[PDB]
């Protein structure tokens, strides 16, 4: 039983991506202090405990599922598509999410507001003509006051429907005050849609849409995400735990039940001695 | 068992001979039995657990908040797997140690019996694992015993005379 | 497990300082400004954190780490520690203004009430001597004592830009009359000839 | 902005127990571990202990085992360090510093203390500064055998301000501090008149004015 | 009543291992508190659940209630609230001046909003109306905000959550 760890994560042979102050979703959306993580790839994404959010207060229903599937895809390669939003103002932002010196927003999301004094029923489409899945990340804005709702969106109550040939997903945004986070009582709800190859995506919304700017190229492979404060190191090891890299010469380990790579199996016993000699009968 | 004592002065091998005759006491190790036991032991864990399997994407095993049914199910699955693998490890180590001990005892007994069969009637087992040979057996004789080519027939008359008078 | 370090470095503004730490077993360098909380100067033996000027630097040999300070100025004057858990011994970094001068030595005998204390502490004083590397020898009838007397130096004064030392040797009453007459000797850089000032009671 | 705000200075008596607090600001307490480091006055930094917020596991020095307890109030983003069985030698400034690792590793093995608090002067002692004269030029006052360091020395509080040198205190095998304050005087003025030195010691609360 | 995800709530209450309820001071301005019904007879007269406060309109108005409670302690708090689904629209407007209220319960990290409906339901103990029971967990150092414009069955306090070796069993032994 391997019961000790070196305390550091070996950066080979696995493509490690240390997320400094960035969560997976924060790096995905494009938080300013996560701008360095655009188009990154990894074999194992290491997520530090010190990661924080510094943008519009959002919320991800089924956050674990999205984190799991993004980690499994193993890439943050984002292809911007040309969406044509007619009759609305694009690239909305706020001073709670300060990109550069001025107000800003997530770099992968487009906040569409009313143009002039109207908000038409946006109805856009994108076909998936490629032979890989596309991941579209969109959102719904929940304002704090009805005055804000009508000031941003001429409709008194918008709705957002995102659909494919096989499934649909509709959200009725609500207006209400919420706990104060970074100066705001309004929220974003983050949803995702997977467009399989040869399928089409249709977005029909009459208000409160935080539209996508493109798609994330989905992949299949040996990628995952880990929560660990172990420091990265320049070294060789096939088995990674939150406690660092460990040698995989022994068949069992008692360090952690969370493992990655060609790792030993986790057992509750800290020691199991296997005799490699004969019965020992000494003199006297 | 019937050896009753190991030889810490034996560093040449695991099993060996200590002889005493007119010339003087000598000691040697039997390489074949020691090598056989070591060869049978050298693996003994790659032959059951081939290697460490390679796991890439798994379930979450640590939770911050409290969800309910699904977190309970995940905890249960992880606990069941951990308990089963702990039992597998415990049982495997116990069985392998027991079998290794029986194997080494059997190898010692096999060496003793092989030596006894070389000395057909020329020697008598004193019962403490040590043979009293009943004829002139010089160092060439002893190394022939150790070699496995001991010719018992040419000492048969002298040995029988020493035994039965 | 143990960290070693040069104890004190005196220098003017504007030059280089090299401090060494020897880690038996990640070494980080911290600075404590006078009357302020310590600050992290480098982590990982060579990495400066945010807000630390690029003049600070760190170098790692096999077992000895070294902190080099460049473009020295006022705020650099502080105490510096190496850390690896165990701390270093500390390294005072004093500012130095260059002005050669000569010591003036006085001897102040222990006071009568100090005699009644049961402990006799004899003090000798050097005033306005420029090389702080000077040394003081306690003369008790040509007997030299190491480790028994405590010394303390005043910082530079902008009035005069020079140092003053006080050395006090403590000893029991029977040791006070052990030697008839006492003295304090000064070996100095600015003053070539060592000067011994003697005194006694009566 | 990341900030650690510590308690106020505490004055206790030997054998008691004290509780210092550290209020964090600009980040979440459970994201970072927290080390506690003491510094006796002019005796160099000394690592006291380490609390792993978000799982509550501690690590103290063998010198402090059993008589120091660290806890975290996560509701108020606060951490507490209590020292039990206070001694006289425990008078020091205590700092809470922020360390990075809390999950998978003990942070202080691999990470530095990147943010410090202002520190609290926990003084568990009291001792009077014995004053002695110094006459043979120059003349001074010798302050001896006081535990708590902060002591100010003036001369008639407005007479002598230049030519006075306050050698900073020095240790002693008894654990008490001692300093001196000497002023040059014209050789004529030493005999015509004498001056008075005022030694003020707040922790022992003693103010002694003495001549030569 | 009705508990969506009843198994999860039962599991987590059993795991907490205590029913210790700390009443908090909620300030409901402009509404009538302590509603009750004769289907749930406590004592000789009409009553209700002892841990829930049925807030109805006061006079002829129902203001948008917006209350808050911070979690300044270092343990989780469990808040059990509800939403009343009336049988008839007349009952909805007679109890709640709004034609369609809604209930939003939120923390710094999550929110949970319910749009009550009005409809007839199977007759249980003389009623066709229902209660839907929801819960919220306020972690230490967090805040709870309740913003409702009608159909709120508010909590009276919080259940002190715990961690331990507790469970629940179905047995007639
Ligand atoms: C590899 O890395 C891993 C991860 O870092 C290491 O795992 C840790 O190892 C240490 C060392 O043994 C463990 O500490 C020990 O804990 C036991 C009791 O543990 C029980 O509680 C644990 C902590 O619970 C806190 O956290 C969880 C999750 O957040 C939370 O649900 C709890 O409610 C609690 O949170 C409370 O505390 C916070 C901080 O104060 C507050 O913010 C909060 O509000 C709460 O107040 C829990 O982890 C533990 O184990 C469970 O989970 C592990 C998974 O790791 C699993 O294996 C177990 O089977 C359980 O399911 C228990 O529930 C304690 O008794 C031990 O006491 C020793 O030390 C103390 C002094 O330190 C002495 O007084 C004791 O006498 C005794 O000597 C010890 O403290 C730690 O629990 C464990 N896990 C984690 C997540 O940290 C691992 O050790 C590393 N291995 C190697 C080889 O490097
Ligand atoms: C429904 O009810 C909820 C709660 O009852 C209300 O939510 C509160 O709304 C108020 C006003 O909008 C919010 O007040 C703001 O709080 C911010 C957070 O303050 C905390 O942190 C700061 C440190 O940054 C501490 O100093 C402070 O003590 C708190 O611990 C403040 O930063 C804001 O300050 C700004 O505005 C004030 C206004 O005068 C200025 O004085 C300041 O300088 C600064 O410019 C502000 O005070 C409060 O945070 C909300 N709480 C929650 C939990 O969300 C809803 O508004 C209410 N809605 C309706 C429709 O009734
Ligand atoms: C939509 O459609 C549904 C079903 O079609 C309606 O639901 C029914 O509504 C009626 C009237 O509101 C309910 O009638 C009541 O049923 C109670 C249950 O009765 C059962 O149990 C009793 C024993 O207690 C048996 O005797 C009986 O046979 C049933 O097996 C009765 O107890 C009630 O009786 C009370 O009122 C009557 C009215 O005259 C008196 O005579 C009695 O003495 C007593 O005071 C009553 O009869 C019925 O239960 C509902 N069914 C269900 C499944 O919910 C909706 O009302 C309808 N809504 C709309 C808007 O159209
Ligand atoms: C990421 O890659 C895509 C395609 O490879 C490219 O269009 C895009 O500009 C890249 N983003 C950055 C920030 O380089
Ligand atoms: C032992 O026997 C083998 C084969 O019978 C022979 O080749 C060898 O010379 C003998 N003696 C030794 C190995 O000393
Ligand atoms: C339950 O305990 C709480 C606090 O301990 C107390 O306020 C409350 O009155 C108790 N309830 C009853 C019914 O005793």
């Amino acid at each position: 039983v391997q019961s000790s760890s070196t305390g550091k994560i070996c950066n080979n042979p696995h493509r490690i991506l240390d997320g400094i102050d960035c969560t997976l979703i924060d790096a995905l959306l494009g938080d300013p202090h996560c701008d360095v993580f655009q188009n990154e790839t990894w074999d194992l994404f290491v997520e530090r405990s010190k990661a924080f959010s510094n943008c519009y207060p959002y919320d991800v229903p089924d956050y674990a599922s999205l984190r799991s599937l993004v980690a499994s895809s193993g890439t943050l390669e984002f292809i911007t598509e040309g969406f044509t939003w007619t009759g609305v103002t694009q690239n909305g932002g706020s001073n709670a999410c300060k990109r550069g010196p001025g107000s800003g927003f997530f770099s992968r999301l487009n906040w569409l507001t009313k143009s002039g004094s109207t908000y038409p029923v946006l109805n856009v489409t994108m076909p998936n003509n490629d032979n890989f899945d596309k991941l579209y990340i969109w959102g719904v804005h929940h304002p704090s006051t009805n005055q804000e709702q009508t000031s941003l969106y001429v409709q008194a109550s918008g709705r957002v429907t995102v659909s494919t040939r096989r499934s649909q997903q509709t959200i009725i945004p609500n207006i209400g005050s919420r706990p104060w986070v970074r100066g705001l009582s309004s929220r974003i709800s983050i949803y995702w849609t997977i467009v399989k190859p040869g399928d089409v995506l249709v977005i029909n919304s009459n208000g409160n849409l935080i539209a996508p700017r493109g798609y994330f190229k989905m992949r299949t492979g040996k990628s995952s995400i880990m929560r660990s404060d172990a420091p990265i190191d320049t070294c060789i090891s096939e088995c990674i735990t939150p406690n660092g890299s460990i040698p995989n010469d022994k068949p069992f380990q008692n360090v952690n039940k969370i493992t990655y790579g060609a790792c030993p199996k986790y057992v509750k016993q800290n020691t199991l001695k296997l005799a490699t000699g004969m019965r020992n009968v000494p003199e006297k | 068992g019937f050896i009753e004592n190991g030889w810490e002065g034996m560093i040449d091998g695991w099993y060996g001979f200590r002889h005493q005759n007119s010339e003087g006491t000598g000691q040697a190790a039997d390489l074949k039995s020691t090598q056989a036991a070591i060869d049978q032991i050298n693996g003994k864990l790659n032959r059951v657990i081939e290697k460490t399997n390679e796991k890439f994407h798994q379930i979450e095993k640590e939770f911050s908040e409290v969800e309910g049914r699904i977190q309970d199910l995940e905890k249960y699955v992880e606990d069941t797997k951990i308990d089963l693998w702990s039992y597998n490890a415990e049982l495997l180590v116990a069985l392998e140690n027991q079998h290794t001990i029986d194997l080494t005892d059997s190898e010692m007994n096999k060496l003793f019996e092989k030596t006894r069969r070389q000395l057909r009637e020329n020697a008598e087992d004193m019962g403490n694992g040590c043979f009293k040979i009943y004829h002139k057996c010089d160092n060439a004789c002893i190394e022939s015993i150790r070699n496995g080519t001991y010719d018992h027939d040419v000492y048969r008359d002298e040995a029988l005379n020493n035994r039965f008078q | 497990s143990v960290l070693t370090q040069p104890p004190s470095v005196s220098g003017a503004p504007g030059q280089r300082v090299t401090i060494s730490c020897t880690g038996s077993s990640a070494v980080h360098w911290y600075q404590q400004l006078p009357g302020t909380a310590p600050k992290l100067l480098i982590s990982g033996n060579s990495n400066r954190p945010s807000g630390v000027p690029d003049r600070f630097s760190g170098s790692k040999s096999g077992t000895s780490a070294s902190l080099a300070i460049t473009g020295l100025q006022a705020e650099d004057e502080a105490d510096y520690y190496c850390q690896s858990s165990v701390f270093g011994g500390g390294t005072k970094l004093t500012v130095l203004g260059r002005t050669v001068a000569a010591p003036s030595v006085f001897i102040f005998p222990p006071s009568d009430e100090q005699l009644k204390s049961g402990t006799a502490s004899v003090v000798c004083l050097l005033n306005n001597f420029y090389p702080r590397e000077a040394k003081v020898q306690w003369k008790v009838d040509n007997a030299l004592q190491s480790g028994n007397s405590q010394e303390s130096v005043t910082e530079q004064d902008s009035k005069d830009s020079t140092y003053s030392l006080s050395s006090t040797l403590t000893l029991s009453k029977a040791d006070y009359e052990k030697h008839k007459v006492y003295a304090c000797e000064v070996t100095h850089q600015g003053l070539s000839s060592p000067v011994t000032k003697s005194f006694n009671r009566g | 902005q990341v900030q650690l705000v510590q308690s106020g200075a505490e004055v206790k008596k030997p054998g008691a127990s004290v509780t210092v607090s550290c209020q964090v600001s600009g980040y979440t307490l459970t994201s970072y571990g927290l080390s506690w480091v003491r510094q006796a006055p002019g005796q160099g930094l000394e690592w006291v202990g380490w609390i792993n917020t978000y799982d509550g596991q501690t690590k103290y020095v063998k010198k402090f085992q059993g008589r120091v307890t660290m806890t975290t109030h996560t509701g108020t983003n606060t951490a507490y360090m209590e020292m039990k069985s206070l001694r006289s030698d425990d008078t020091a400034v205590y700092y809470c510093a922020r360390v990075e690792g809390v999950r998978g590793v003990m942070g202080f093995h691999y990470y530095p203390m990147d943010v410090w608090g202002q520190g609290t002067m926990v003084t568990v002692s009291s001792k009077g500064p014995s004053v002695f004269p110094l006459a043979p030029a120059a003349l001074g006052c010798l302050v001896k055998d006081y535990f708590p360091e902060p002591v100010t020395v003036s001369w008639n509080s407005g007479a002598l301000t230049s030519g006075v040198h306050t050698f900073p205190a020095v240790l002693q095998s008894s654990g008490l501090y001692s300093l001196s304050s000497v002023v040059t005087v014209p050789s004529s003025s030493l005999g015509t008149q004498t001056y008075i030195c005022n030694v003020n010691h707040k922790p022992s609360n003693t103010k002694v004015d003495k001549k030569v």
